[PDB]
């Protein structure tokens, strides 16, 4: 037994990190976890986003139904005054509606040629459970959630998302809120292609009937480089050829799989959404 | 060590300041002691640089919990949820006072090698190379001593 | 009509439905003292469910040993079939293929591969030709081969399977052997059992000549996964007790003109009892010559 | 090399080899069933069925007097090869000793034996049994050669 | 998942009808092939300079002495050749060589104890198993 | 010749678990019909052979209490009899060996 | 020492839902301070690993090793053990799921050599630990076929990156 | 090299404590019941019959002149004592000593029964998880028969008071994994059994405990548990022959 204090108590807490690291505890909220305001926690969410927040209204953007069911079932436990609180339904509905246009409008006007079709996956895709919760979790959105079950559930933390566009949409108006939008819904297509967000069946049927809205005759698919055919790794560049004239080229492994990439090819080229599209514009408007 | 330790890939939190800029920092905790040499530096900052530090940052919240302790120690929280505790045990206004900016200057990332340093998300413009792109092509497209017909 | 892709799926429901409806009528729990009697393990006494416990889950509290030779279990002198659940408390006695007078597991199993055969002529055959089964012949082991009567269409009045097509009943059959599909035996009333088969007036027969000689009229419903079939008599655990299988070759039987009834052969034998290749090519030989009952 | 060797290599030597042999022989003679190691029970196999053979010339015979002499350490055991185990076997011409195996003994994990002559009063070993011919296998080769012989006649 | 021998579930009757049975085919088999310039044989052609023939299997029974009539004493071996049938025929194309390739088996040996690929191989050719 | 180096536990683990050295899964393993008790194929039902032994000793010691001493072997056949049981017509001019027990089931008289 | 292995036998799981699937049951037995070498008990124990209760028993009864009548002594006690104890409906259902030998406390003695000379002999003492889990034993893994080779090494062709660029 | 493991512990006797001893171990609880008590047969159809059930009660405590003057031993240690309170006050600890058993407050279930009740309580759900409640109850328990212990048996007095109980229960037990092992969680039904108290009387700080539970000879066979049992036979060894 040596004497000492100091290397003992720096083994006890080591020993307590490998004690984490085997029986990991389960998740909290960080409201339960010590320094925690959420008084404070909201008002600096306004400017770490740098809005006009209104505290009243920001509030009621955090408040599902879920939490206050259970919350008036605690109550009835203790048998103990009524609450007055709003849930976010209501601002819900109102930022949903003016996101999904919002989104609309940008996209309309940034691809003309996109059919409404596409138009709609790709909001229903930047508005999509994925996306928005993604968002979300970066944003401390989910940090100042009150909700019933821990961790918030995806569906649970959409809906609270665009209770905070509602409040952003009230007090700063449509044009600021527009910004909010475009800022962190727009940017989650940026390392994406087209058909990886819109996901489609038998672009070559879509294809065929995009020439015909255009009047222009159906596709020849001809082979126009080919190797390693007898093998197991062949790679296969099929052209789709209107009235002699190249308008996609695609490779793939099979000649069916390169047809197929050829057809995406050519529905990028006509709706605009190729790779050398030019970036969207985030700078200021004038 | 590279081969000993992680690594990743150089990002960014949510595409920050592609539209806008948004301070990855959220909230920081000083537990300072009212009495112990150990937090004098960190009483001074209290003192004199907390407030003027919270004016530059309206986006972070400060919490500054007087309690006894030895070692005092700065708690660092970013918006993608990683923490990072840092100890001001016996360090100077000045050494605080740079310590807690850098803090705030960083996007939460763990601090580990970087595998480039650069990232985009379109590395090309005029299509990426492939075996075919400088191989010309030839009349029917036949093969070298291949006959047709 | 109904089409022969959905003709099965009522036949199902049917079958689960009087299945669930035994195990409602069953108590929420009733023990009985099933006594176990054999050279093995004497004096053994399993406290067991009604209606829900099956022989073989009395195997199960014995040995695994138990579990993959008992091909036939004897309940009071009577033959019961391993997955069927046991209605009483009463003395117990397994079987295998080799024991000192196996002639009740032999039928069993001559049966089982006359019903499994029965299974893959269901579906060799397009789904534009008419294949409606009729019996399985209840043929002694001794004459060399298990056969199961087949009426096809009147396309093929002359039509004979050749050796690459009887290989094919062959590759089917295997298909079911790996499966290990479960012989589920239901000891249903005539009325019942007569609803599933409405559609086949060979099968309609075959229940009502069960119902005359049964008292209470019931007839045992036996089913291979999809494939449901009525015979008689407790039959093999699992499809994959038969190790060789093989079909032997198809004979017409007579008179021909009024009606035309195919007489599919073959020959099978369980993994207790494989046979070497060279004396396996000697019963199929046999097999292929035609054999009629007494 | 050991090729057409036929004699194992047991005892201290060549005649250490048959004292082991003439006492399992003559324990063998006396209790008509004995437990012993399976390459001892082999190889004493065949002096046992050659003493029976030494047997049946009679106690007249001079030559199989000093065989059952050598061969028998107990002579008490002598009247009794020429007078019950030689008699019981007149019928037969060979085989007068079945030789089964029987677990390894738990003292060394030994390959055991059981080495008996045929006839004897005690308790019957449980013999292996082919089996029934009632079984499966068994009914479609007795179908199989009905209809062979059947054919046959006609 | 345990293996098993021809002879394993057969009874004291079926052995020795088991045994007789395959015995009363192998005499048949080879009883069959007794008339090969009958059954559609192959070409003969007449003998060129640089040909090869094809060769036997033969079993070494032993040795006995023999003598000449110069008196010399020589030692010979006893080769005999039994059940010595060609098995199949390689053509100079697919034998990936200069000459072509035949297949001949020497002696018979018992079914029971032979391979199913081995088995089936003899089973179209119509004679028991070569050694 | 002693070791140039340690082995490591890594190239031992090759050697000690390698297939070789792992011990073969017997598939000669059956039930007994008689008993139920595991044999093997090839080797007699440890359990039935015990029967037969314990029988044994018991015969071979009522042998010992007729022939009271060493070098008294009989010249006559001998019959095991047990009780409720007879000598036969065959069992005439034999040694007659007494078993104050029942006949057992697998011991059938001959 | 550590005696962890009985005390894991000792755990009590909240009560199941009646939507959640049956859990098997775990028997965590062993047995100390067993005379016997436990490199030579590990071949014993690696053998019986994964099988069933009877087939792991089968193997022991005609094993000529030592450990074979130990490590049979334990399956037999922990079969009944679940069934009396740990709420198990069927003891054949059982199959080995964890069974590993490891070192007990050891003695010292001093073996004899000539010229003098000495050795230090370990009279080797050796700890069997064996776990049952209810349910019929997991099919072993089918072995990798030209299928799974031919799909795993065109993924990682695909996989392939422009390494040192953008 | 002499080194040696330290195995010398050696077998001994719990019966007795070392003899010659001043001190001797106390005892709350007396083993058994004094005087064993036959409920008539066909109890069950009375207690539907309540109006029957009353009057015979109330005859047979003053008909069995010995279980009268016991009531008059309990009051002499304590007046305030009244047999209309006591079946009222033996419900709650009879729900209540079953409701440690779910939550395994071993510690108060001591102050509710005795210590030979104990082990039949706990022993055996040592390693389950039992949810047990008290639904409704039917019929108001009667203080069916009193008798003391002997006056000064061991210098303690011992009384015990049969109490009978008919109302409706809920058991659930999970085994050690959380499966289902016995009962049904939503559907009460009906318990018709005696429960017998015990105090030790000379004790000052003394009361009243759960001793035991009369199951008559006439009582209804248990709900049958859900999964199935194996009875082995003996086992034989080879020389041993089976009986029939
Ligand atoms: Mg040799
Ligand atoms: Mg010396
Ligand atoms: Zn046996």
């Amino acid at each position: 037994v040596k004497k000492g204090f100091r290397a003992a108590f720096r083994f006890q807490k080591e020993l307590e990190r490998q004690r984490l690291l085997r029986c990991p505890p389960p998740p909290v909220r960080r409201s339960e976890k010590p320094n925690w305001d959420y008084h404070a926690e909201i008002q600096a969410f306004g400017h770490r986003l740098q809005e006009n927040f209104s505290l009243d209204l920001l509030k009621t953007a955090f408040v599902n139904s879920c939490y206050i069911k259970s919350e008036e079932a605690k109550r009835q436990q203790l048998g103990i005054v009524l609450l007055n609180l709003k849930s976010n339904q209501e601002l819900s509905e109102q930022g949903t509606s003016f996101s999904q246009t919002c989104l609309t409008q940008f996209l309309e006007d940034e691809y003309p040629d996109m059919p409404t079709e596409g138009i709609k996956n790709l909001v229903d895709f930047l508005t999509g459970e994925e996306v928005v919760c993604h968002v979300a979790r970066n944003l401390a959105v989910e940090q100042l959630t009150l909700s019933e079950e821990f961790p918030v559930p995806p569906a649970v933390l959409q809906q609270t998302f665009f209770a905070v566009i509602g409040a952003l949409l009230q007090s700063s108006g449509p044009e600021r809120t527009a910004l909010f939008i475009r800022d962190f819904l727009i940017t989650q297509m940026t390392g994406k292609e087209l058909f990886e967000m819109w996901k489609i069946i038998n672009p070559m049927g879509l294809l065929v009937e995009e020439l015909k809205k255009r009047n222009v005759s159906a596709p020849e698919s001809r082979l126009t480089r080919q190797s390693g055919g007898t093998t197991a790794l062949p790679l296969y560049f099929v052209g789709l050829y209107c009235d002699k004239k190249l308008i996609a080229e695609g490779p793939g492994e099979t000649v069916l799989v390169a047809e197929e990439e050829a057809a995406r090819v050519a529905l990028r080229k006509l709706y605009g959404f190729t790779e050398n599209r030019r970036p969207w514009n985030y700078s200021k408007p004038k | 060590t590279a081969r000993g330790t992680p690594s990743r890939f150089l990002a960014s939190v949510l595409h920050n300041g592609l539209g806008r800029y948004v301070q990855q920092l959220q909230r920081l905790s000083f537990s300072v002691s009212r009495d112990g040499a150990s937090s004098r530096g960190a009483r001074e900052f209290v003192e004199r640089e907390v407030i003027d530090f919270a004016r530059r940052n309206p986006g972070v919240v400060i919490y500054v919990n007087s309690r006894p302790c030895c070692v005092p120690r700065v708690v660092a929280e970013y918006l993608n949820g990683a923490v990072r505790e840092e100890s001001i045990h016996c360090k100077s206004v000045e050494e605080i006072s740079t310590l807690v900016q850098k803090l705030a200057d960083q996007s939460g990332l763990d601090v580990i090698r970087i595998r480039k340093p650069f990232h985009t998300d379109n590395p090309s413009i005029q299509g990426q190379w492939h075996p075919f792109t400088n191989k010309p092509t030839t009349f029917r497209g036949l093969r070298p001593r291949e006959v047709q017909d | 009509q109904l089409s022969p892709t959905e003709l099965t799926e009522m036949r199902n429901d049917l079958f689960n439905k009087e299945k669930a409806r035994q195990l409602s009528l069953t108590p929420r729990t009733e023990k009985i003292e099933v006594k176990h009697v054999g050279k093995t393990d004497p004096g053994t006494v399993f406290v067991m469910n009604k209606n829900i416990s099956t022989p073989y889950s009395c195997a199960m509290h014995l040995s695994e040993w138990y579990c993959r030779k008992s091909i036939l279990a004897l309940v009071d002198g009577q033959p019961w079939d391993m997955y069927k659940p046991l209605t009483k408390s009463c003395e117990i006695k397994f079987l295998t293929f080799k024991d000192c007078d196996p002639g009740e597991v032999n039928k069993a199993y001559w049966r089982s591969c006359a019903m499994m055969m029965g299974c893959v002529i269901e579906r060799a055959f397009k789904d534009e030709y008419m294949v409606n089964l009729v019996r399985a012949p209840e043929v002694p082991v001794i004459s060399g081969a298990f056969c199961y009567d087949v009426v096809l269409d009147s396309k093929l009045d002359e039509w004979m399977p050749t050796k690459e097509n009887l290989r094919s009943f062959t590759k089917d059959a295997h298909a079911l052997i790996y499966k290990d599909l479960p012989f589920e035996t239901l000891e249903v009333e005539a009325k019942v059992a007569l609803e599933i088969f409405q559609h086949s007036k060979y099968k309609v027969d075959f229940i009502e000549e069960k119902a005359s000689q049964n008292p209470e009229r019931i007839v045992k419903l036996h089913r291979i996964g999809d494939f449901i079939d009525v015979s008689e008599g407790p039959l093999i655990p699992r499809t994959s007790i038969c190790f060789q299988y093989e079909v032997s070759a198809v004979h017409n039987l007579q008179p021909t003109q009024p009606s035309l009834i195919r007489r599919f052969q073959g020959v099978s034998l369980p993994v207790h009892l494989r046979a070497h290749f060279t004396i396996w090519d000697k019963l199929l030989e046999r097999s292929r010559k035609m054999v009629t009952e007494d | 090399i050991s090729h057409g060797r036929v004699f194992r290599r047991m005892g201290l030597g060549p005649e250490s080899r048959i004292h082991l042999l003439r006492n399992l022989l003559t324990g063998l003679v006396r209790h008509e069933r004995i437990e012993a190691p399976w390459a001892r029970v082999d190889e004493m196999r065949g002096y046992a069925e050659k003493l029976i053979d030494y047997g049946k010339l009679g106690d007249t015979n001079e030559r199989a007097m000093r065989m059952a002499d050598f061969w028998l350490t107990e002579k008490d055991l002598i009247p009794k090869l020429f007078q019950v185990l030689a008699p019981r076997y007149k019928d037969q011409t060979g085989g007068y000793t079945r030789m089964l195996q029987i677990p390894n003994r738990s003292l060394d994990r030994a390959k055991m034996a059981v080495i008996e002559y045929k006839g004897n009063c005690l308790p019957p070993l449980p013999l292996p049994r082919r089996d029934s011919h009632l079984t499966l296998l068994n009914q479609l080769l007795q179908g199989l050669r009905q209809d062979l012989r059947q054919s046959q006649e006609a | 998942k345990s293996g098993t021998w021809w002879d394993e579930h057969l009874s004291e009757e079926n052995v020795p009808f088991i045994k007789q049975l395959v015995s009363d085919e192998d005499k048949a088999q080879l009883a069959s092939k007794l008339c090969p310039l009958k059954d559609e044989p192959w070409p003969i052609h007449p003998w060129e300079p640089g040909s090869f023939r094809v060769g036997l299997i033969a079993l070494k029974l032993g040795m006995m002495p023999l003598w000449t009539k110069d008196g010399q004493k020589h030692v010979v071996t006893l080769l005999q050749v039994q059940d010595c049938h060609v098995l199949k025929y390689t053509s100079k194309e697919n034998c990936n060589g200069k000459m072509a390739t035949l297949s001949v088996g020497g002696k018979t040996v018992s079914r029971f104890r032979k391979a199913t690929s081995i088995l089936e191989f003899y089973r179209e050719l119509g004679l028991p198993p070569k050694q | 010749a002693a070791p140039k180096n340690r082995r490591t536990i890594e190239v031992n683990r090759c050697r000690r678990r390698n297939p070789q050295k792992l011990i073969k899964v017997k598939n000669n393993i059956d039930v007994c019909p008689e008993c139920g008790h595991l044999k093997q194929k090839h080797v007699l039902c440890a359990y039935c052979y015990e029967k037969v032994c314990k029988e044994t000793a018991e015969i071979r010691r009522q042998i010992g209490k007729q022939e009271g001493g060493p070098f008294k072997a009989p010249t006559i056949e001998t019959v095991v009899l047990y009780t409720g049981e007879t000598p036969s017509e065959q069992d005439q001019g034999k040694r007659i060996i007494e078993r104050d027990r029942k006949r057992p089931s697998w011991f059938t008289q001959n | 020492i550590s005696r962890k292995w009985e005390k894991k036998n000792k755990i009590v799981y909240p009560p199941q839902l009646p939507g959640e699937p049956r859990r098997p049951a775990e028997i965590y037995h062993c047995r100390r301070q067993i005379k016997y070498s436990k490199d030579k008990m590990w071949y014993l124990a690696k053998l019986i690993r994964g099988m069933s209760i009877d087939q792991a028993l089968a193997q022991l009864e005609f094993n000529d090793k030592k450990g074979a009548k130990i490590i049979k002594e334990v399956l037999l006690e922990a079969q009944d053990m679940a069934v009396r104890d740990h709420n198990v409906e069927f003891r054949s259902n059982l199959y080995i799921a964890e069974s590993t030998s490891g070192r007990g406390q050891c003695l010292k003695r001093i073996r004899y050599h000539g010229r003098g000379r000495f050795g230090i002999m370990e009279k080797v003492y050796c700890h069997y630990f064996v776990k049952l889990v209810e349910g019929p034993p997991p099919p072993p893994e089918p072995p990798k076929t030209a299928v799974a080779h031919a799909k795993e090494y065109i993924q990682q062709l695909r996989s392939r990156t422009i390494v040192h660029t953008l | 090299t002499e080194k040696e493991f330290m195995q010398h512990a050696r077998k001994a006797g719990l019966v007795i404590p070392p003899e010659k001893s001043d001190r001797s171990i106390h005892l709350a609880c007396t083993a058994g019941i004094f005087d064993a008590y036959v409920p008539p047969e066909g109890d069950a159809r009375i207690s539907s019959l309540s109006k029957e059930g009353l009057i015979e009660r109330t005859e047979r405590m003053k008909k069995t002149m010995a279980s009268q003057v016991s009531i008059r031993r309990i009051k002499d240690y304590d007046a305030n004592f009244k047999i209309k309170d006591f079946p009222e006050k033996a419900k709650d600890i009879f729900i209540e000593a079953h409701l440690c058993l779910n939550n395994s407050d071993h510690d108060r279930l001591h102050t509710l029964v005795t210590e030979h009740c104990f082990p039949d309580m706990t022993w055996d759900i040592k390693y389950k998880t039992v949810r047990w409640s008290f639904v409704e109850s039917l019929e108001p328990s009667h203080v069916v028969q009193v008798r003391c212990s002997s006056m000064m048996n061991q210098g303690n007095v011992y009384g015990q008071i049969t109490v009978r109980m008919h109302t409706r229960q809920t058991l659930a037990i999970y085994d050690r994994f959380g499966r289902l092992m016995y009962g049904q969680e939503d559907v009460p039904k009906d318990v018709l059994e005696y429960v017998v108290f015990e105090k030790q009387l000379t004790n000052p700080y003394g009361s009243w405990r759960m001793h035991t539970k009369i199951v008559p000879p006439w009582a209804p066979p248990k709900q049958p548990i859900l999964k199935t049992v194996m009875i082995p036979g003996p086992q034989l060894k080879p020389e041993e022959e089976y009986e029939e």
